[PDB]
């Protein structure tokens, strides 16, 4: 909630604490900003496994 | 006709300088036990690449276990 840890990947995790599945699933929920589309624009999407 | 007349055994052959038939006949498993030791050298210092592993270490029976890869289903993202 207040801390932050922004040097540890989703991928990270994968075979220390967690599968990659599950990893994967975890990762899905929160969401991220993906560059510029088409007309310009900053749209949102579902998070992947190396954010 | 003879080099030496008092001796007939006795015949001189092709050369360069020194690089008479004998010479090379004498030299040659210098040179084949020097290869061997050449390319057992290279074999030695590739024997962790993965091209080299997945050609020719793997399908050596007995040996072949130990060059593998054994991580489960848990694997590369």
């Amino acid at each position: 909630a207040c801390h932050s840890l922004n040097l540890i990947a989703w991928r990270h995790l994968v075979g220390v604490t967690h599968t990659a599945d599950e990893a994967k699933q975890m990762a899905s929920e929160v969401e991220y900003e993906d560059g510029p589309d088409d007309e310009g624009n900053m749209f949102k999407r579902p998070g992947k496994l190396s954010d | 006709i003879s080099f030496f007349p008092n001796k007939p055994m006795y015949h001189v052959q092709p050369h360069i300088s020194f690089i008479t038939p004998e010479r090379t006949m004498k030299t040659i498993p210098a040179f084949s036990r020097w290869a061997f030791a050449a390319v057992a050298g290279v074999f030695v210092f590739a024997m962790q690449v993965p091209k080299v592993k997945t050609t020719i270490l793997q399908p050596i029976a007995f040996i072949g276990d130990h060059f593998k890869d054994k991580t489960p289903e848990e694997d590369k993202w």
